[PDB]
């Protein structure tokens, strides 16, 4: 299964895919990160970080483009941030490569409550310990190193978390652009992928080392 | 120090307290503590990394030709922790992270088997195994990124033909529990030696 | 024909947030005044960022500070420069970890730097001055946090340009840092954004210019001084707004772990920073109250930018 | 002679608990209502979860501003029930979701990490009578999504209660 | 909008720490009526002024002095806002709210000089108007604090005579959520103490009730 | 007044680095550039491409910690540093020859400035020697039982390695090059494999050269009955049985090193400049080279702390005495660093003392022999392109009523109160 106009990009060493959309003269990027520590089941039952991208929703008859951060979950959507930035689709813009996109900026609100729901099922959190020093040590890491992910807000949690009745008009203006469900599975089914080429070739690079 | 002039007679006293009650006590060693042998110790004055290195040449069989030999590099960061989450935070235990490279024979991160190793509680936790540079396996595999490059799973997690090999490498090498220690060691000392630097170069700001 | 109804109830769901989030800060009329800052401190905060710089500058060193001036009526030395970065970093640790008492954990830098000026004669040529740009250009950066409205330091780092060259070209053996050398490689200057100027009311209208003098008095006497070509490395090391910048100072040693010092340290290094240096919890409660209104205005302006993206789809499908 | 007090090297957190008296506290047996599952049985795990991602979350009381007990009662009147929720797939959600359900896209999102978890509705025994505590472990498929521990094995619906008995009900 | 989180301090005791230092101790607080449909003075935090509240004058009464005025019942205007109100009540004076602490500090004559009308007699009746019933329960306190005898109130004056819909714009004054307040930031009292008063039982929106003291119950167990 | 023009000057050259900056590969984006380069080099026996990509090696070996985008009066000075590569700096004859410097490494390119190290040559191999004392340090010791059997010396700061040519010419046998950057001393051994290949300083003694990366002075020399015959089996018998047994004692490279103490002991830090090259110039295809020659006097060593820190490991566990016995000390040094305040004190504050006074009353064991202040830099004064970059400074930036008289006082700055000191002195025996 495949959305209907998205190219795949991956390269074996790296633990990043990238899918591209262009519909008129707007222009839709989602860039996803592999965990490489673990992550979730497909069916979900049963340290299993969740698969969390980000996608890049470029108008320049706007001219902003809209930076969703993004969480697939079961194959379905939710959408954890949306921020705007000036211009189009700068190539800096992406976090490609361990170079991140623009810093000190506005990252948003918060549009839906998933992270305070998990607490109440007590699913780990991306915070390991309190002490962000200690976690600093795996530094430029989204995964282990959640105080400097740009995924994760940088450990900040916002002021306002927005209304439903209004976020829901959000959630369904980005689902016109190709930021619907069936691009999460996509995402969810390739991460798994990706996550299995990767062990294997890591795997058999270390037989011939040793 | 007048108090007219220098409002900072408080800081100033005592950080002139800190320097002597450091200096005049005997527990403290003079000499750096003794590396195992090969190791050379390298460590800036103004940073928290010091760098260990050493030559190696591995045992080669009958059948090949020529024995080519490595580079081994020792790495490690100074740990940090945060005082303002204590005294609501437990107590952070102590340990002491450190990287060991391996390059066959002019950098860190090229064509380099890195090795990320956990020094607690008298013991070696390896954690990663990280790859740097193009590699061969069974095709070209290619680890060019060195921010964000894939580490490789945690040992808790991997195969048992993964583990017993790597260990094996690994005590070949000579890294095992008794290595482990003197980096417990020489990290302390430099830790001590940059806390004295710390105590001398804040002196001369303050009264500045 | 979908994309023209749905832009359009966003574009009005927006704009009737936006609305509503005015009336609610407006009291009779008038709009929700912002936190004043303590004396002499100038705030600036871009439009559209995640931080806020403040500076302020003793003159005469520390006995012109605000704690120190102050006396009972009707019975030289170095100037200071100070600058509080302060990101909107706010979170709390009492939800990951119940077991921990924190309420607020908000993170915020203190660069202090000293400046000699020509009028000082008693004290000139008896040491060389440490904290002069052209000898050493060294600098505390203070790492500061408020845990429930009470100013923790979290690490006293004391930066010159010897370690900034020690990075760049003898952190390993031959060589500098591989990782800092790299970051170094991808250095892009951010677009220009008009700042905002919350200032002190009393030096609202007296000088304007006056963080921007004291910054480019700085970068002129840095980089024309005894070390030249490595202030771009301590430009990147003072930088405190990124990554780069906390990577670059946690090569550097970071401070004794303070909790461990003695109880004289302890408490003459928070003599030092809120009664001498004049960085108080007036200013650490300032930031915490600060950081949540700029976030409000923030919230305001992306309100806005819904709306603007959501009518300018609507009028192009 | 100073005995030293035993403790361990290697502890859980759970251990860190309270107890007024430091000790075990009581698990009482759940009512008699509880004996047969049924149709007024079935859903009381549904309810109570429903209930907990709606209300007051952490020790700074954050309120969940979507209500999620507004479907409890459009859930059990098609009869199915939170341990029934976690056997529905994908496609078999997304028809449940919208065309039933009408979950909006952030009540959808409060929802779904407890789908995500399989979370087993599981009534655990308590001090009191009533109870409302939930077993919050993640299900496995081999344990019908149960997470197999202590006593819920593929058909407990109640812990100190008997099996399900599908036949019935 | 948009749930902003408040940034006071108040927290639930956690799962691990046995409860101690019972000086101080919150618990729920619930009444046993609901006050919030009432009236503004007629609530539980007005209830000492309950002889302070001034007797009602009602709509028909209003129009019975409209038609058939008497020379002594002085019908007054206490609406502050000149761009609020667009019509006039018959047989009305205007006297707004925020100077009638200074209006009836003045003489007859200063009284005329300063208004235009003479100074109402303290036996004469008095009957106030506001567009609830707020600026006149409040004028009606000012006017009971001197020794004026009659003082009535016309609750909903304007928006029930002239079918408005407006109203007196009180604040009620609330923090806002970047002002902490004071026992966060301070060391009035020890540490335990502070503790103890900043710690609430459940969520904090809700009232609760401060103990300055308790006992062990010995006798349930 | 001169001090606002400084002022001005350094604030607009910051400027000037801070706003035009054009990206990393100027070769492959802008259009102009290749042209402009191919100019510069076409101005004073190669190939187009072979200069294009040596330009970019150059580039990419020379500029370190920048970005993406670089700054354009740093390109121009880039151009500046790869002419004076390829073309080199012309030292006298008394040994003409010329040297080929990197990218930011200090070279005496004038004359005046060459005067200093020109009359310590000629003190050093005793040309025509007329000051006060000549030095004899271990010639003396054979003498007393000649110029053939050489010494051992220290390099303090060595730039580019001319100095250490300096002492390969005029007869030694062991120089130890210390500076802090590693490019000046890969520069540094380029300087000496060329110098090994000029066939100049003939090897009928052998001569070994050491480079070694150090701060201010390096340090080394600290590495950490019969019981005492029996401690020694004991120790033989545990480093037989541990395997750190040496199977041979030769140590080559303890051989080839360069260990103390020394004889001559010498120090120069790059001398401070009063204002920078003007790099908006019409002609600046003609001279490029001459817009580089404010290169290298960005060093951690011009500093009066390094200077104090220097004197008192000289003056004071003491095993290692770094000087040998009567060895000379020599140091070329200017009247003060930081010519900012040399231009506060000139027409208040109080005067400002030399250099040669705190050399002078820190040492009172060591005897001066030479004393020589080369106060020529005031008769460089030609129409070269300081010169014209010192005018185009006084009439951008100065009004024109108030600009000679600035220019006045330029030329009494150079003249008063701005020179080159070289001194050394003499180490005196223990009692
Ligand atoms: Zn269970």
């Amino acid at each position: 299964h495949l959305p209907f106009n998205f190219d795949v990009c991956y390269e074996l060493g790296s633990r990043e895919f990238t899918l591209f959309s262009s519909v008129g003269s707007t222009s839709v990027l989602v860039f996803c990160n592999v965990s490489s520590r673990r992550l979730r089941s497909v069916k979900g039952g049963q340290d299993r970080s969740p698969v969390v991208f980000s996608a890049f929703v470029s108008m320049p008859t706007s001219g902003l483009t809209i930076e969703a951060l993004c969480c697939s979950s079961l194959g379905l959507l939710v959408v954890d941030g949306v921020s705007f930035h000036q211009g189009p689709l700068t190539e800096s813009m992406i976090p490609q490569d361990a170079h991140p996109g623009p810093e000190g900026h506005y990252q948003g609100p918060l549009l839906n409550q998933r992270s305070l729901a998990e607490m109440v099922v007590n699913t780990r959190g991306c915070i390991t310990s309190v002490d962000p020093f200690r976690q600093q040590e795996s530094f430029f890491d989204g995964h282990v190193n959640p105080w400097n992910a740009r995924s994760l807000r940088f450990g900040h949690v916002p002021v306002h978390t927005a209304k439903p009745g209004f976020s829901d008009a959000l959630c369904h203006f980005l689902e016109v652009f190709g930021v619907n469900d069936e691009l999460a599975f996509f995402v969810e089914d390739f991460a798994h992928l990706v996550h299995r080429e990767e062990e294997t070739a890591w795997t058999n690079v270390l037989k011939t080392m040793m | 120090l007048p108090p007219s002039d220098f409002p900072e007679n408080a800081l100033l006293k005592c950080i002139e307290k800190e320097i002597e009650d450091e200096a005049l006590r005997l527990d403290k060693e003079e000499c750096p503590p003794p590396p195992p042998t090969g190791w050379e110790m390298y460590h800036a004055p103004g940073t928290s990394v010091f760098y260990g290195r050493r030559w190696w040449l591995p045992a080669t069989a009958s059948a090949e030709t020529r024995a080519t030999p490595e580079r081994h590099t020792i790495r490690v960061q100074l740990t940090k922790r945060d005082p303002s989450l204590d005294p609501e935070c437990d107590v952070r235990g102590e340990h002491f992270p450190f990287s060991f490279f391996v390059q066959r024979a002019l950098g860190l991160y090229d064509q380099s088997i890195e090795v990320r190793a956990d020094f607690v509680d008298g013991e070696l936790l390896v954690d990663n195994v990280v790859f740097h540079g193009t590699f061969k396996t069974g095709e070209e595999v290619r680890y060019n990124n060195i921010f964000n490059g894939y580490p490789g799973p945690n040992l808790d997690e991997a195969e048992e033909e993964v583990l017993d090999g790597l260990q094996a490498w690994l005590a070949e090498r000579c890294v095992d529990d008794q290595f482990g220690e003197f980096v417990g060691q020489y990290s302390v000392w430099v830790e001590q030696q940059e806390y004295e630097m710390w105590l001398k170069r804040l002196r001369d700001f303050v009264a500045a | 024909v979908s994309l023209r109804t749905i832009a359009e109830s966003l574009g009005a769901a927006a704009a009737a947030e936006l609305r509503a989030e005015v009336e609610r800060d407006t009291r009779d009329g008038v709009a929700a005044i912002p936190p004043l800052p303590p004396l002499g401190w100038r705030v600036r905060h871009p439009s559209g960022s995640n931080y806020f710089v403040m500076t302020r500058t003793l003159k005469n060193g520390v006995q012109s500070a605000e704690l120190n001036n102050r006396r009972y009526r009707s019975v030289s030395r170095a100037d200071v420069h100070l600058t509080v970065f302060a990101p909107f970093r706010v979170y709390d640790p009492s939800l990951h970890d119940p077991t921990v008492d924190i309420c607020e954990w908000s993170s915020f830098d203190l660069v202090v730097q000293k400046t000699v000026p020509d009028n000082m004669v008693a004290n000139k040529l008896l040491q060389p001055l440490s904290c002069t740009p052209q000898d050493g250009a060294l600098s505390m950066y203070v790492c500061l946090a408020s845990v429930n409205s009470e100013m923790r330091i979290r690490s006293i780092q004391l930066l010159s340009m010897k370690e900034a060259q020690a990075l760049v070209e003898h952190a390993c053996f031959g060589n500098g840092e591989p990782l800092f050398l790299e970051l170094l490689r991808r250095r892009g200057r951010r677009r220009p954004l008009v700042e905002r100027r919350f200032d002190d009311p009393r030096l609202r209208y007296e000088e304007v210019a006056q963080p921007q003098q004291v910054a480019d008095e700085a970068a002129v006497a840095c980089s024309s001084s005894c070390y030249g070509p490595y202030y771009p490395a301590f430009e990147m090391l003072m930088d405190s707004c990124g990554s780069a910048g906390e990577y670059s100072r946690a090569l550097c040693y970071g401070g004794p772990y303070v909790s461990e010092l003695s109880r004289e340290l302890c408490d003459a290094l928070l003599d030092y920073i809120k009664g001498d240096l004049g960085v108080s919890d007036q200013l650490c409660e300032y930031v915490c109250q600060m950081q949540f209104f700029l976030e409000q205005e923030e919230y305001m302006t992306w309100l806005g930018q819904v709306q603007h993206v959501a009518n300018a789809v609507s009028r192009t499908a | 002679k100073v005995s030293k007090v035993p403790t361990r090297s290697v502890i859980p957190a759970d251990a860190l608990r309270y107890h007024p008296r430091y000790s075990v506290p009581r698990k009482m047996v759940l009512s008699n209502t509880f004996n047969v599952v049924g149709e007024n049985n079935r859903y009381t795990s549904l309810k109570l979860i429903l209930e907990k991602l709606s209300g007051h979350v952490g020790r700074r009381q954050y309120k969940m501003l979507c209500n999620l007990e507004k479907h409890y009662d459009k859930l059990k009147d098609e009869g199915i029930d939170w341990h029934e929720l976690k056997w529905l797939s994908r496609e078999e959600l997304i028809v449940l979701f919208d065309k039933v359900l009408h979950l909006t896209r952030t009540e959808r999102a409060a929802l779904l990490p407890a789908i995500e978890a399989k979370v087993c509705g599981v009534l655990r025994q308590t001090d009191s009578r009533h109870s409302t505590v939930v077993c919050m472990n993640r299900g496995n498929a081999n344990h019908g999504w149960r997470c197999g521990r202590n006593g819920h094995t593929n058909d407990v619906y109640f812990e100190g209660k008997a099996k399900a008995n599908t036949a019935a009900l | 909008q948009a749930d902003r989180r408040t940034r006071h301090h108040m927290m639930v005791d956690g799962q691990i720490n046995p409860r101690e230092w019972f000086n101080w101790h919150p618990k729920e607080y619930q009444p046993w009526y609901f006050d919030r449909h009432k009236f503004l003075y007629e609530q539980r935090q007005y209830a000492q002024f309950h002889h302070l509240l001034c007797h009602q004058v009602y709509l028909k009464d209003m129009l019975h002095l409209m038609r058939y005025p008497e020379p002594y019942t002085h019908i007054i205007d206490c609406r502050t806002s000149t761009q609020k109100m667009h019509r006039w009540v018959p047989h009305s004076l205007w006297l707004p709210r925020d100077e009638v602490e200074y209006a009836l500090q003045l003489s007859a004559d200063e009284f005329l000089d300063m208004y235009g009308f003479r100074k109402p007699d303290k036996s004469d009746d008095v009957i106030l108007l506001s567009h609830n019933g707020i600026y006149s329960e409040q004028a009606g306190w000012e006017w009971k604090k001197q020794f004026f005898q009659h003082v009535y109130n016309y609750r909903g004056g304007t928006n029930e005579l002239f079918g408005e819909s407006y109203s007196d714009m009180n604040v009620s004054d609330v923090l806002s959520p970047w002002k902490g307040p004071f026992p966060q930031s301070g060391v009035f009292v020890d540490k335990w103490s502070k503790r103890k008063v900043l710690t609430r039982t459940g969520p904090f929106d809700r009232q609760y009730e401060m103990q300055d003291f308790a006992l062990p119950d010995l006798e349930l167990e | 007044s001169l001090l606002e023009l400084y002022d001005k000057a350094y604030y607009f050259l910051h400027l000037l680095h801070r706003t035009i900056l054009v990206p990393r590969n100027v070769v492959r984006d802008t259009d102009d550039f290749t042209e402009f380069l191919l100019r510069c080099f076409r101005r004073p026996q190669l190939s187009d491409a072979a200069i294009v990509d040596g330009f970019v090696e150059w580039m990419e070996t020379s500029l370190m910690s920048a970005g993406q985008f670089v700054s354009f009066v740093e390109v121009l000075q880039l151009v500046g540093s790869y002419v004076r590569y390829h073309k080199g700096v012309r030292w006298g004859a008394r040994c003409g020859y010329r040297l080929h410097p990197w990218h930011d490494t200090y070279c005496p390119s004038s004359r005046a400035e060459q005067m200093p190290y020109v009359h310590l040559l000629q003190w050093l191999m005793r040309a025509k020697p007329t000051k006060l004392e000549e030095k004899i340090d271990n010639k003396e010791g054979a003498h007393g039982a000649s110029n053939r059997l050489g010494f051992t010396a220290l390099d303090c700061g060595c730039h580019s390695g001319y100095m250490t040519e300096l002492l390969l010419k005029a007869g030694a046998q062991e120089v130890l090059g210390v500076d802090v950057s590693p490019h000046h001393l890969g520069n540094a051994e380029a300087t000496l494999s060329e110098h090994l290949r000029e066939r100049r300083s003939s090897s009928h003694s052998r001569k070994t050269v050491q480079f070694v990366r150090c701060d201010i002075l390096p340090d080394l020399s600290d590495e950490a009955e019969g019981s005492t015959n029996s401690a020694a089996a004991e120790n033989r018998r545990r480093l037989a049985r541990c395997h750190h047994m040496p199977s041979d004692s030769d140590g080559l490279k303890t051989e080839t090193e360069v260990t103390g103490p020394f004889d001559l002991l010498l120090f120069h830090p790059p001398l401070p400049l009063l204002f920078p090259t003007w790099p908006l110039f019409h002609d600046l295809y003609e001279s490029v080279d001459q817009l580089a020659y404010d290169a290298g006097r960005r060093h951690p060593h011009c500093r009066l702390s390094v200077l104090n820190e220097f004197l008192q490991r000289l003056l004071g566990r003491l095993v290692a005495p770094l000087i040998k016995d009567n060895g000379y000390v020599a140091f070329i040094l200017p009247r003060n660093f930081d010519t900012r305040a040399i231009l506060q004190r000139m027409s208040l504050a109080p005067l400002v003392p030399l250099s040669d006074v705190v050399t002078m009353t820190l040492e009172g064991s060591y005897t001066l022999v030479l004393k020589r202040s080369h106060s020529l830099s005031s008769l460089l004064n030609r129409m070269d392109y300081i010169q014209k970059s010192i005018s185009a400074f006084i009439r951008a930036f100065v009004s024109p009523q108030h600009r000679s008289r600035v220019e006045q006082e330029v030329r009494d700055f150079y003249s008063n109160h701005q020179a080159i000191d070289l001194i050394v002195m003499r180490k005196i025996a223990r009692q």
